[PDB]
This record gives C-alpha cells, structure tokens and sequence, in this order.
C-alpha cells in the first residue's frame, strides 16, 4: 500500500508515534518519505545476505524474520511479511523497538535530510 | 568434532544464547562460521582465532567485550563480515583490522568508545578510511561508531582533542 502523507501522519499519530522518545511526528513521516516512499511493500536485498523492509525499511539482520537471513536475530520478534502489510501496526512496534536499543539516528536518510529541518511541515494541514 | 556447547552444521558452528564466558574448546579448523553472539564474554585469549584461518564470518556482538587481544584477527584474510556492537569496548588496537582484507561488513556501534584517550585515533582513522564497510542497525553508516558520553562520531576524533593521559 503506497500511503498518502496525511494518511500516513494519522496512523502514525494513533500508533502514538507523536513525541515517543522526544521525537514529533513530523520526523517519523520525513523518515518513512526517504526510507520507502510511503509504500510499505519496499523491499530491498542488502550485500551481507539481510533485506530491508517496510515504510521505515528494516533489517533482517537484526530485527525480523524471513527466514533466509544467516545467523540474524529476531529482536522484534516478528516475521519480516508482517512489516510489508496495509497494516503499519508491526512497522511502527518495530521502529519504537529500534529507537530504544539504539535514536532516529538510524535512519541515515532521516539524520541527513529531516533532522534540525522544521519537521512539521510533514504534519501540515493533515 | 562440534564442540559440546554448540551446534554444527558443514562449517558453520552455532555457539550463541549459550551463556559463556570463552571461547569453546574444539572448533574444527575448517570452520567458515562462527557464532559467538549473545553470551557473556569478557576477554578473548590471545591466539584464540589464530587456527581458524578459514573464517568468512564471525559474530562477537552482544557480549561483555571491554578489550581485544593484540593480533586477535591477525590470521583471519577470509573473514567477510565481523560483528562488535554491543560490547563493553573503549578502543580497537592499533593494526587490528589491517589483516581483514576481504572485509565488506564490520557492525562497531554500542559500545563505550573513549575518545579522550588516545588509542582511539586507530580506530577513528580507520573508519575515515574504510567509509563503505561500517553498517549500524540499518544500513551503510560511518557515524553508528559513537563516543561514550558526547555521543559524536568516532571518525571525527583526530589527534588534538585527545591525550595519553586519559588511558
């Protein structure tokens, strides 16, 4: 499912993704626009053997399943599919997970172009 | 010969989520993986890998790491992949990835890197040099190797904000 903006903004909202860790919503939507394009069937086969996943395009090295990862950790115990669904539910458990053991400062993409920005123009007239 | 702690198959041996302290005793030499990851150790032997010349792949992350022996992966020319995240590590000894020359991949993010002491200026230099082989939690990241306390990256360390003194 290739997400609107604004749609994609409320979901993130009610997921409570607002302020979680210190972090508006605006940087949550810039996030996902560079990481995905809002398309939450993203897909992308890594060097080392992982695939990224999702709207937030996570790793299976680490932090899902798709049982084709050697040696990969499960951290959010969840299979990689479950971050591919209309359903942003697991993507977003995934991505609070990751701030947490990790912050936004994992999305490279996020730290170059959103972050310092007025992130809030991501949010306007949602 | 698995060795008992672990789980073997062709050459991969799986010593993970096993709760040790050391490396296992008995790791066939023709192994091109090793699993070490999620246990409990602290300090490696020096020679420890000095036998397993084979090596594509080793994953050291999520142990109790404070220090790495000198010459460590000194033998290791096939290793691939290397993972150090999520350790107790200050710095890297000076030369000790010089022998990885079929390095692609190296994870170094959480660990307590000092840079007010002077041993990290290896390992800062070295990623400088390397910007295609550092990858944190995602993807491709030079700046996912951060300082203890000011949370800046490593690579951006050079000699004039540290001191020998702070070792």
């Amino acid at each position: 499912k290739v997400f609107g903006r604004c749609e994609l903004a409320a979901a993130m909202k009610r997921h409570g993704l607002d302020n979680y860790r210190g972090y508006s919503l605006g940087n949550w939507v810039c996030a996902a626009k560079f990481e995905s394009n809002f398309n939450t069937q993203a897909t992308n086969r890594n060097t080392d053997g992982s695939t990224d996943y999702g709207i937030l395009q996570i790793n299976s090295r680490w932090w899902c399943n798709d049982g084709r990862t050697p040696g990969s950790r499960n951290l959010c115990n969840i299979p990689c599919s479950a971050l591919l669904s209309s359903d942003i539910t697991a993507s977003v458990n995934c991505a609070k997970k990751i701030v947490s053991d990790g912050g936004m400062n994992a999305w490279v993409a996020w730290r170059n172009r959103c972050k310092g920005t007025d992130v809030q123009a991501w949010i306007r007239g949602c | 010969a698995c060795p008992s702690q672990c789980s073997c198959s062709g050459t991969t041996v799986d010593c993970s989520g096993k709760s040790l302290a050391s490396v296992p005793t008995g790791i066939p030499t023709t192994t091109q993986v090793l699993y070490l990851y999620d246990n409990q150790i602290t300090k490696l032997e020096p020679g420890v890998f000095d036998r397993l010349t084979q090596l594509t792949r080793l994953d050291l992350d999520n142990n109790q790491l404070t220090v790495l022996p000198a010459g460590v992966f000194d033998k290791l020319t096939q290793l691939t992949q290397l993972s150090l995240n999520d350790n107790q590590l200050k710095s890297i000894p000076r030369g000790a990835f010089d022998n990885l020359k079929s390095l692609t991949h190296i994870w170094l993010l959480n660990n307590p890197w000092d840079c007010a002491c002077s041993d990290i200026l290896y390992l800062s230099r070295w990623i400088s040099q390397h910007p295609g082989l550092v990858f944190g939690y995602l993807n491709l990241d030079p700046d996912s190797a951060r300082c203890s306390g000011t949370n800046t990256p490593v690579r951006a360390v050079t000699e004039a904000s540290t001191s020998p003194s702070k070792c």
